[PDB]
């Protein structure tokens, strides 16, 4: 459809780009006894590779000219589960990571020996900001609002 | 004064033999040299721009009479496809008789080099057929030059001298430059593709003898003063027409007809002339804007004075910017070299999509070296540019006069920009890394089907939009009721959409997932470079761990060894880490170039469209299958007409090797070694009647920095024009 | 036909008038607010230049509103630029509509 | 200048703690010193100091 | 050759003369301070370039500023 | 080519006549005090 | 230069142009 | 007061005729910025004002359309008129010609006043009906803007409904929406 692409489940080239790499497993399968460890991992390896692409065509990427998926980056809504739907649990989880290591600073640098405290975790309150860090947008706002997310004192100098 | 730098003390006192060194170094830093004033040093200048116009007109009259002497235009013109040209002839005493059978190819009488540098083509569609008319040439640009060079040296006698405050009228040159230089030379350019380049492609001669005589319309200059001017545009070439001969050749001399001559395969000569009819009008108009002495035009100050936005948003505006750019040479450089180096990749890009001279994209080894020179002049000009703004900020900038403008508060944010510069180079960096890692692993595990492969959806789109008809996206030019489509309906679209449709010449290529990747690290080296040289150029004024930078000056090699280490600091340092990163992106570009280009001249596209999204497909499908004829140049089974670049190829490389040597090994090790070296010299009989004047001494640092990226450079340059030379007319396409 | 003398001199004529009658004070004031071009603070003339002197020889002029010979060149090369990208438009017939 | 054990911003242009605050230690109250404050950070410079001394218009905060 | 600076804002340490390997630094009687010593370079004539005396200095920027000039035999470090 | 023996000429005049001697004069010009 | 006395024409202009950049070089230094 | 409760800015104090004290992005925050602002917008709710009826009115008696009223050029001929009947001296260039000539010394003629009462309300041969002698007149003044920004708005409904209805005029879309106002609206362009 767009970009001239054909979905994956007509693309008359995947049918090759698995009918090939099947035959040449079964071509390594065929210098052992059908009750040998290799023959066992082969099979599964074979498994494996028919589970496979029976998933790729039922999904809906589009195929190449050369029996290849093709990645519809756009924001394409029949195309959704390519780019935006595991780039948000992607933000998500890394803003979970930058959130709580930006609150574990905070917390510690009001301490007695704050250079101590990062050579020398302390798990106890680390695991609390970790804990905590699970709804880090509805803080992240909140504290951009309340106008405690920035400085205006930084202490760069050009002579 | 009194010893070879006569124009420095510092270094005539030297008895070291870095006096030798640093004289041919600030040998043109006319600025810095001994009792200077603002009156000899834009004389100086002058005197040089005279100069080095006299040295590019004596080299193109010898271009000229060595094409004439010892090529084969004239069989070339009748032959254009079945023929190679000649460039000049070689005369070695150290050749051997195998290698005098190898080189006389072509129809020469001896052994001769093939120009790869399309001045055939160029000279033959502007209406050159014979070698008389190229000696003609040469001559008269020997004349040429030899009038500069007489006005070189004029200009710089007493009585003729101009004045300090004559260079700075600024408004006066850009109207007189605007005007004449651009306007009225495009117009000289199109009378004389109108006298004598259309009329002999259309198959009749025409030379000074007959100037006034054969007239370029048969009903010339009649329409024109009475404003009919559709009358030059009444019947073109056909299809059928045969560039040299009348087979088919129409007699319009002005038109719009886009896409390329079905035969010669590049633009319509009418076409040229009317572009530059029509940007001659453009640039004579533009040239009265600026007030000279007449009363009406411009004040370019009070211009900038008043854009000052009410609000504060941006401080003072632009208040200010009319004395720096005014009194600051560097400033004028660098706004001259970024806008030189960014038209100087525009003609890059465009002269392989619409190939403007005849059989052009048919020497399949000339358009490669052309691409690949003009892109690599292009980086080193934009990496001279943001140079020459650094040593502006060093030594031109005054921080009072220039107080609260946008210049200042570009110093004023600075670490914003180098912070943001940081992320995006990060950013690019980090995932097309992973990409193409990724690629690499999944064609490592014999499953090529679980690789990201990602359409470039907005480039197709783009595509699609200028009448490309692949991708169905049917946008704006592809859509028949768009009224964009139905405007240039009449006009140049029967043959602009002929040509872009055409799925073998090298406008508006097909793209996929292998292109995407290729423009994201592009992306990336621009990125980092940009982020190299913006950093040196903002810091360097100053920076925390060195707060005075601007009294020290643009290049001195570090601050010494305390406070944690100061090496490597300056801002020619900044500039010196860049080009290392300008050269990869233009290999980069121009691997990315040869690459889909013999891909496309071969036969099999589907090669690079299928064997680049991975890393090591770059290595084994371009470097390493691509390289079986230039390591063959010579074996012990004989030799062949690439040997020369099988040398040249494997001298590269020594050269780049080199490079290593002055970057990884630093000075106090080499001065221990003179010192023990000169003991050695002093206490030998028979060797201690001979003596040194100067001192031997090891280089210095920043010397040594910049002999290694001299020989970085020239061996980068040199292994890789002779493997895209090599690899492309070993095979041509 | 599109006949030429009368196009050509009925757009140098409104131009003419454009610029002697409703734009003078308008171009007046303009020209006098940014007067001179200036380096380091003085005019190319005082700065130093043989060559940077304005031409009051060829500005003496008479007409009540001060029409020196400079504004009639300008202004009737604008008409003659609309005059001929008129004359060169209605000699071909098109239809580049929606 | 300012009190003992005070807190003040420096102003110094081309310090390392330049826009920083430190806690001021003894200013010398003689009478021709041109640095009297004495001023000790929590951070160190780049050679590794932490006090450094200051005239009193050259830093003050509160 | 190299042109040593002072400013005044040595607090007297005496380190940058009892550093530097040349003989070029000294002290000198100079009111201000704490004990009416500062530095002085009168023998810069001797200089290498060593910036051993900027190494020592525990001033918050510096005190003592070494800038690089015109090259000699002394200041070279030559010994043929 | 219409002389043919040109090249016989110049280019042992340009590659080894002309360096031998230009460098010689600037060796001259360099390790001069005046 | 197919012909003869062009390559001479030639060597004399170049000699010229020559003599006319040597004296813009004693003029530049 | 475009919002009951909320305050205004310090400038935006109500004074001036048709002031409620809207500007949520700042823009009257500098005072010359202002003054040019409010002689623009009684320009543009002007020129609006008397565009309205221009579109009405011929679509319904004239039988135009306001975009195909401007289409008969690119084709030699056209140039109707009220009762249809052709203007001869309709050509393009020698209309465009008075239509450039007397907007500009029109506009060159308002251009070339001091005062900005009298440049936003001249009166004088303006007023020759003495309507704003010494009777109501900010009362005058606030009918005139209540009037100009409602016509603004209609004419930007105009132009973008001539976009999403392409070939056709704003009072057919009445007759559309008449016809079904449950079926025929602003959720067909908005939401397709
Ligand atoms: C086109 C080429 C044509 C053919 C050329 C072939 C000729 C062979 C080349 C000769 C090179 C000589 C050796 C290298 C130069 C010596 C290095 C050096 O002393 O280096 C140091 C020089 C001199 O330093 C100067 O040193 C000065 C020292 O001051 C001296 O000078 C002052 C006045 O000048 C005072 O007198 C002072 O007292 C006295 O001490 C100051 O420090 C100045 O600030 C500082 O600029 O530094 C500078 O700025 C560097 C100046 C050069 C900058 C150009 C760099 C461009 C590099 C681009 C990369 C090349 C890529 C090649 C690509 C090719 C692809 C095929
Ligand atoms: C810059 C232009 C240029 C260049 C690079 C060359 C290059 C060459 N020429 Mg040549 N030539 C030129 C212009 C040029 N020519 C012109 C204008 C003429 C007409 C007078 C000739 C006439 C000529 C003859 C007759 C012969 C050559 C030959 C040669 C080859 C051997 C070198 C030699 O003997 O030169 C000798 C050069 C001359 C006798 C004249 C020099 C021409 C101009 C004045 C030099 C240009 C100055 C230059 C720009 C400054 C360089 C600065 C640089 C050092 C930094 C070599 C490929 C020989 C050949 O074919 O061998 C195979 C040979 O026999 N040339
Ligand atoms: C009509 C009047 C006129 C003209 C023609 C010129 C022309 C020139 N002036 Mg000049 N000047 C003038 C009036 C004029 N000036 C006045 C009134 C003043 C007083 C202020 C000056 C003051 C002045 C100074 C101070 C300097 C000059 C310089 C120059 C030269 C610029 C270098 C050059 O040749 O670039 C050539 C550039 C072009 C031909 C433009 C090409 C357009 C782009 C850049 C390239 C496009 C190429 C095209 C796409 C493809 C062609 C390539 C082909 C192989 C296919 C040039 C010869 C400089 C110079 O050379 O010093 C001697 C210089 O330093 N001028
Ligand atoms: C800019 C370079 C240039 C030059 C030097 C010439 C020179 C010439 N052209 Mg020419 N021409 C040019 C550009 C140029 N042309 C272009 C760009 C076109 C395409 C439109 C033509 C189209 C053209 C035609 C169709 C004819 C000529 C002819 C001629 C010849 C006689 C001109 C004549 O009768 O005077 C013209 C009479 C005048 C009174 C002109 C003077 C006033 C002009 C407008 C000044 C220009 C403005 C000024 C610079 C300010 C002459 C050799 C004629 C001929 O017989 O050649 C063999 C001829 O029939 N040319
Ligand atoms: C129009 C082209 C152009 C011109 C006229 C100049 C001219 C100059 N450059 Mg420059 N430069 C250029 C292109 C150019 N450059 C490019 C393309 C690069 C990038 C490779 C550089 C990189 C460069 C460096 C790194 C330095 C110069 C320096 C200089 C100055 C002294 C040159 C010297 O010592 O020998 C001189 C004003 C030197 C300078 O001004 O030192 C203060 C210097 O250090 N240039
Ligand atoms: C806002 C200003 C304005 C502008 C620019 C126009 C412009 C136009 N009107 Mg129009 N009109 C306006 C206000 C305006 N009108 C008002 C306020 C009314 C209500 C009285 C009308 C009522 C009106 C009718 C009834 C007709 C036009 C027509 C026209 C067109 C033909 C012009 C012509 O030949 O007549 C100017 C010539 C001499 C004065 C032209 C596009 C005609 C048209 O487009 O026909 C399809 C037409 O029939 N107008
Ligand atoms: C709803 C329509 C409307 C209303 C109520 C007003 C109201 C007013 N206009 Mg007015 N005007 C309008 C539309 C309107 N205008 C349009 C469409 C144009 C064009 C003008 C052009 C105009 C001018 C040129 C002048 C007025 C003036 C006036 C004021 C006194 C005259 C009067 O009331 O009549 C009063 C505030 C006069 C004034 O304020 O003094 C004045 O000089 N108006
Ligand atoms: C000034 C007030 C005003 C009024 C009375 C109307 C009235 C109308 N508009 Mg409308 N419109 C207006 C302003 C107005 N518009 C403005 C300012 C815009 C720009 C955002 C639009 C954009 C708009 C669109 C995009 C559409 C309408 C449509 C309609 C019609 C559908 C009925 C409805 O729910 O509304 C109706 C005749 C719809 C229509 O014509 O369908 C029948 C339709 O598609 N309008
Ligand atoms: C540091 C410094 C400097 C330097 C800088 C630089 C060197 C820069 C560069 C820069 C650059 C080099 C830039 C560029 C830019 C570009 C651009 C900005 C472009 C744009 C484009 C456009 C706008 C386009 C558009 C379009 C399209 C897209 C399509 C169609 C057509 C058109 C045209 C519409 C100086 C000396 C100044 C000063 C001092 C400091
Ligand atoms: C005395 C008097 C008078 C009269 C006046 C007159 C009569 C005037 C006229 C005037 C005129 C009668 C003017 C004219 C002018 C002209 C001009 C100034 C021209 C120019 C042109 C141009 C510049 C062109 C250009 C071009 C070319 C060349 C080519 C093509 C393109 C173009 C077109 C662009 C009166 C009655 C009022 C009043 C009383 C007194
Ligand atoms: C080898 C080496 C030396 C010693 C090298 C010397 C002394 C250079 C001399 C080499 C010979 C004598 C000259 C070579 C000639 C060239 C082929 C061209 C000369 C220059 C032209 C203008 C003629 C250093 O001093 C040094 C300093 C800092 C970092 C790295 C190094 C380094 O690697």
């Amino acid at each position: 459809d767009v970009a001239g692409l054909t979905p994956c489940k007509e693309s008359k080239g995947f049918a090759k780009r698995e009918k090939q790499e099947i035959k040449k497993l079964e071509s390594r399968l065929k210098l052992y006894a059908p009750d040998s460890a290799p023959a066992l991992a082969l099979n599964a390896t074979i498994e494996k590779t028919k589970r496979r692409f029976a998933f790729y065509g039922n999904e809906g990427l589009l195929c190449g000219t050369d029996g290849l998926p093709h990645l519809i980056v756009d924001g394409d809504q029949a195309h959704l589960g390519e780019f935006v739907y595991p780039g948000l649990v992607f933000l998500y989880i890394a803003g979970w990571i930058g959130w709580v290591g930006r609150a574990y600073l905070i917390d510690v640098r009001t301490s007695k020996k704050p250079t101590e405290k990062e050579i020398i975790i302390d798990v106890p309150l680390a695991l609390r900001i970790m804990s905590k860090g699970l709804t880090w947008p509805v803080a992240a706002i909140g504290e951009l609002r309340s106008g405690k997310l920035v400085e205006k004192s930084a202490n760069i100098t050009v002579s | 004064a009194s010893r070879f730098p006569k124009f420095s003390r510092g270094l005539s006192q030297d008895p070291t033999t870095r006096r030798i060194w640093f004289g041919i170094a600030t040998a043109h830093d006319f600025e810095s040299h001994d009792d200077m004033t603002e009156e000899r040093l834009y004389q100086k200048i002058f005197a040089s721009h005279f100069g080095q116009l006299a040295i590019i007109f004596l080299w193109t009259s010898g271009n000229l009479f060595h094409v004439a002497w010892q090529g084969n235009f004239e069989a070339w013109g009748q032959d254009p496809l079945h023929v190679r040209p000649i460039a000049h002839a070689i005369w070695d005493p150290h050749f051997g008789q195998p290698a005098v059978e190898a080189f006389t190819r072509g129809g020469a009488s001896g052994p001769v080099n093939i120009a790869y540098s399309g001045v055939y083509q160029w000279w033959y569609t502007i209406g050159l057929r014979t070698n008389q008319d190229l000696y003609g040439g040469s001559i008269f640009l020997l004349f040429v030059s030899a009038l500069f060079l007489i006005a070189g040296w004029l200009h710089l006698q007493p009585k003729w001298k101009p004045s300090v405050s004559w260079f700075k009228n600024a408004e006066s040159r850009l109207n007189h430059h605007l005007s004449g230089l651009f306007g009225v030379s495009s117009l000289a350019w199109t009378g004389h593709l109108v006298h004598v380049a259309i009329p002999e492609s259309r198959g009749e001669h025409v030379r000074w003898n007959n100037l006034l005589t054969a007239l370029p319309h048969p009903q010339g200059l009649g329409p024109f003063f009475a404003g009919q001017w559709n009358v030059y545009a009444q019947n073109p070439d056909s299809n059928s027409h045969l560039f040299g001969t009348s087979e088919g050749a129409g007699t319009a001399i002005l038109t719009f007809l886009g896409g390329f001559h079905p035969q010669t395969q590049s633009l319509w000569l009418t076409d040229m002339a009317h572009h530059h009819l029509a940007i001659a009008v453009i640039f004579i108009i533009a040239g009265h804007m600026y007030r000279t002495n007449f009363g009406i035009g411009h004040s370019m100050k009070e211009i900038l004075e008043a854009h000052t936005p009410p609000g504060g948003r941006l401080g003072r505006g632009h208040k200010g910017l009319y004395d720096t750019i005014n009194n600051s040479l560097h400033f004028q450089l660098g706004l001259a070299l970024a806008s030189l180096g960014v038209i100087t990749s525009l003609v890059a890009q465009h002269m392989y999509s619409l190939p403007p001279y005849a059989f052009l994209a048919q020497d399949f080894t000339t358009q490669a070296a052309l691409y690949t020179h003009h892109q690599y002049i292009a980086g080193f000009i934009m990496t001279g540019a943001f140079a020459h703004g650094a040593i502006f900020f060093i030594r031109d900038y005054n921080p009072e006069q220039n107080k609260d403008n946008v210049l200042a508060r570009m110093l004023e944010h600075k670490e914003a920009i180098i912070s943001h510069l940081s992320w995006a180079s990060l950013f690019l960096g980090f995932h097309t890394l992973g990409l193409y890692v990724h690629n690499d692993v999944m064609l490592a595990f014999g499953t090529p089907e679980k690789q990201i492969l990602i359409e470039p959806v907005f480039a197709q789109w783009i595509q699609s939009a200028h009448g490309k008809a692949l991708y169905g996206f049917d946008v704006l030019l592809s859509s028949a009721d768009s009224p964009a489509f139905n405007a240039g309906q009449t006009l140049w679209l029967p043959g602009w959409l002929d040509a872009i449709n055409n799925n073998s010449n090298s406008l508006f290529l097909t793209i996929g997932p292998g292109d995407f990747l290729v423009h994201h690290a592009i992306a990336l080296g621009l990125h980092t470079t940009t982020l190299i040289l913006v950093k040196g150029a903002l810091d360097a004024r100053g920076s925390k761990l060195m707060p005075d930078k601007k009294e020290f000056g643009y290049s001195f090699p570090c601050d010494g060894p305390g406070r944690g280490g100061t090496c490597d600091i300056s801002a020619w340092d900044a500039f010196y880490l860049a080009v290392f990163w300008m050269l990869n992106t233009i290999g980069w570009v121009t691997f990315y170039w040869h690459w889909k280009h013999i891909t496309l001249w071969q036969g099999n596209v589907a090669q690079f469209n299928e064997s680049s999204t991975y890393l090591m497909g770059w290595l084994r499908d371009y470097l390493w299958l691509n390289s079986s004829q230039l390591i063959n140049g010579y074996n012990p089974f004989g030799m062949n007409s690439l040997s020369v670049w099988a040398w040249m190829f494997l001298f590269g490389h020594l050269v780049w090797a080199t490079g290593f040597m002055f970057l990884i090994s630093w000075r106090g090790y080499w001065q221990e070694l003179i010192e023990t070296l000169a003991w050695a010299h002093e206490r030998t009989p028979l060797a201690n009647l001979v003596r040194w004047k100067d001192k031997p001494v090891a280089l210095s640092i920043v010397q040594a920095r910049l002999v290694g990226l001299a020989h970085f450079s020239v061996g980068y340059i040199f292994t890789y024009a002779a493997f895209l030379i090599a690899s492309t007319s070993g095979k041509f396409g | 036909e599109a006949n030429t003398a009368l196009t050509i001199t009925l757009s140098t004529g409104a131009l003419l008038f454009l610029g002697r009658f409703v734009f003078l004070p308008f171009q007046r004031d303009n020209v006098s607010r940014q007067g001179l071009p200036v380096q380091n603070g003085v005019t190319h003339f005082d700065a130093g230049d043989s060559r940077a002197q304005e031409v009051t020889s060829f500005l003496k002029t008479n007409d009540p509103a001060g029409f020196t010979i400079v504004d009639v060149l300008a202004w009737g090369a604008l008409g003659h630029a609309v005059g001929f990208f008129i004359l060169a438009t209605i000699n071909n017939g098109y239809n580049p509509q929606f | 200048g300012p009190k003992r054990g005070s807190i003040v911003k420096v102003l110094r242009r081309e310090s390392y703690w330049f826009n920083d605050t430190g806690k001021v230690v003894a200013v010398d109250q003689a009478p021709g010193v041109r640095y009297p404050v004495v001023v000790r950070f929590d951070k160190v410079n780049y050679a590794g100091v932490s006090t450094n001394n200051y005239s009193p218009d050259e830093l003050e905060a509160a | 050759a190299h042109s040593v600076k002072i400013y005044d804002t040595c607090i007297g340490c005496t380190q940058c003369v009892r550093a530097c390997p040349t003989d070029v630094l000294e002290m000198v009687p100079w009111d201000g301070c704490k004990a009416s010593q500062i530095a002085s370079a009168p023998r810069t004539e001797d200089c290498v370039g060593c910036k051993r005396c900027e190494s020592a200095c525990p001033t918050d920027f510096l005190s003592v500023r070494v800038y690089l000039g015109a090259e000699t035999t002394r200041s070279m470090g030559l010994a043929y | 080519m219409t002389a043919s023996y040109l090249p016989s000429i110049f280019v042992p005049l340009i590659g080894l006549v002309f360096p031998a001697i230009t460098m010689a004069s600037l060796f001259i010009y360099i390790e001069q005090d005046e | 230069s197919i012909s003869d006395s062009q390559i001479i024409v030639a060597l004399v202009s170049a000699f010229i142009t020559g003599i006319l950049a040597l004296r813009l070089g004693k003029s530049l230094y | 007061e475009w919002l009951p409760g909320n305050p205004r800015p310090s400038y935006l104090d109500g004074s001036a005729p048709g002031d409620f004290g809207f500007d949520p992005l700042g823009l009257g925050e500098v005072p010359e910025n202002l003054e040019r602002f409010k002689e623009s917008e009684l320009i543009h709710a002007r020129w609006a004002m008397l565009a309205v009826p221009g579109v009405l009115i011929p679509e319904a008696l004239g039988y135009g359309n306001w975009v195909s009223a401007q289409k008969w050029a690119a084709t030699p001929g056209g140039q109707a008129t009220y009762l249809g009947n052709p203007v001869p001296w309709g050509n393009l260039p020698v209309i465009l010609a008075i239509e450039f000539l007397a907007i500009a010394f029109a506009e060159s003629q308002r251009n070339g006043e001091p005062d900005p009462e009298k440049r936003k309300y001249p009166g004088g041969a303006f007023d020759p009906l003495g309507f704003s002698k010494g009777a109501n007149l900010e009362e005058l003044k606030l009918k005139e803007i209540k009037n100009g920004r409602l016509a603004l708005v209609a004419f930007l409904g105009f132009a973008v409904q001539a976009i999403a209805y392409p070939g056709t005029g704003p009072l057919e879309n009445l007759k559309t929406h008449l016809a079904d106002p449950w079926h025929n609206t602003i959720a067909h362009v908005i939401i397709p």
